[PDB]
């Protein structure tokens, strides 16, 4: 007698890894390092127009 | 609608100094995020280019 | 940028109080900067 469970396949999905430009907006914003923020409080952006 | 959406806004100041550019290479000047169902009936019946 | 224009800079004042972190509770009067 032979009898046997049988393993047929096994499927995974790829976790897509997207960065951010990419993205249509982006266009929407400027991105730029800026470490050492944890360290400040306080902001101010100040533009001469 | 669109072209009041469109441009009812003030263009921005900035000059990212990199800018999105269309392939031809045209400046990509706004962004217009919509939800897929919106998006399909309004890529469809409006806007192609 | 069209010829002109005077393109010019966006400054970023940004209040960083190190070594308030790190060690030290660092005490100031205020009216400190």
């Amino acid at each position: 007698d032979v009898e046997f469970d049988a393993l047929l396949g096994s499927y995974c999905n790829t976790l897509s890894l997207v960065r951010f430009l990419e993205l249509g907006l982006s266009v929407a914003c400027v991105c730029t390092k800026f470490p050492e923020l944890a360290y400040m409080n306080e902001g101010r952006v100040q533009f001469e127009v | 609608w669109l072209v009041d959406l469109t441009t009812a806004t003030q263009p921005s100041v900035a000059v990212p100094r990199l800018t999105h550019a269309d392939t031809r290479g045209r400046p990509v000047d706004g962004v217009l995020v919509t939800t897929a169902a919106i998006k399909q009936r309004l890529l469809q019946s409006f806007l192609k280019v | 940028v069209p010829t002109g224009s005077i393109l010019s800079t966006i400054e970023v004042a940004s209040h960083r109080r190190l070594f308030d972190f790190f060690a030290r509770v660092r005490s100031d009067e205020n009216s400190l900067y």
